[PDB]
């Protein structure tokens, strides 16, 4: 209906990123190799400093808000239901998994 | 999907969880019609 | 018992006859395991 | 399946216990009446 198998999801979360990517990109463009060595094989690669805290940036953006809004649900989620009795908190969380089961 | 598992022997934790969850057809056959009309009718036949 | 009942009407009146009739349907309980007693005798009855 | 004894069988049987109850002249036992004179005395043998 439904699920979808975690290939089809890599998938659509891969163009997601490509479409953030690309807004990077216009957004960049409004405010405006390969050496291995004889002696050991060790290849190294040229790299801009920049896009690398670009990058870094973006990851740890990505996990701050995910971790907020899984966090907002975890908030709304303990206010919500007041109907059956409960213990403690983790009673509740586990009735609510009992409301997923139906 | 494999649902919950809640016996009603053990909840070990404490989970409080509805009553619900933790709470026949055939009828009769007419051999029992047939039995008590002959008691019925011969209790009858006799006290007669 | 659905004999029970008239053998005991011809011998005692039937009051009691329904009575004894009755009490042995009863739920038989050990732990877990319980069900009506639907057929046989109980013998554990003082007028057993 | 029912119960076994089918109405012939309890027919026969009840017939030959009407002849027998009537061959000995029987009395259905009296219900005990509310003022009984040997009442007393069988109701403390009971409790002991």
């Amino acid at each position: 209906r439904g699920g979808i198998s975690y290939d089809q999801l890599a998938k659509l979360s891969y163009e997601k990123t490509l479409r953030n990517l690309a807004t990077q990109t216009q957004n960049s463009s409004k405010q405006d190799k390969v050496q291995k060595d004889t002696k050991t094989g060790k290849i190294t690669i040229a790299d801009d400093d920049k896009l690398v805290n670009k990058l870094a940036v973006s990851l740890q953006s990505e996990s701050k808000k995910r971790y907020e809004a899984r966090k907002r649900q975890m908030q709304n989620a303990k206010t919500l239901y007041g109907v059956e009795s409960f213990i403690n908190d983790k009673n509740k969380q586990f009735n609510e998994k009992l409301s997923r089961e139906s | 999907k494999i649902p919950a598992a809640v016996s009603n022997w053990k909840n070990p934790n404490g989970y409080t969880v509805a009553l619900e969850r933790r709470v026949e057809n055939n009828t009769i056959n007419d051999g029992f019609m047939k039995l008590s009309e002959a008691l019925e009718n011969a209790d009858k036949k006799a006290r007669q | 018992f659905t004999l029970l009942n008239r053998l005991l009407r011809l011998i005692v009146d039937p009051n009691i006859a329904d009575y004894i009739t009755a009490k042995n349907n009863v739920v038989i309980n050990f732990k877990d395991m319980s069900h009506v007693n639907k057929y046989g005798l109980i013998r554990g009855l003082k007028f057993a | 399946n029912g119960p076994e004894i089918t109405p012939e069988e309890a027919t026969t049987i009840f017939s030959v216990m009407v002849e027998w109850l009537e061959s000995r002249s029987f009395s259905p036992i009296p219900f005990p009446p509310l003022t009984y004179k040997n009442d007393t005395k069988i109701l403390v043998l009971a409790l002991e």
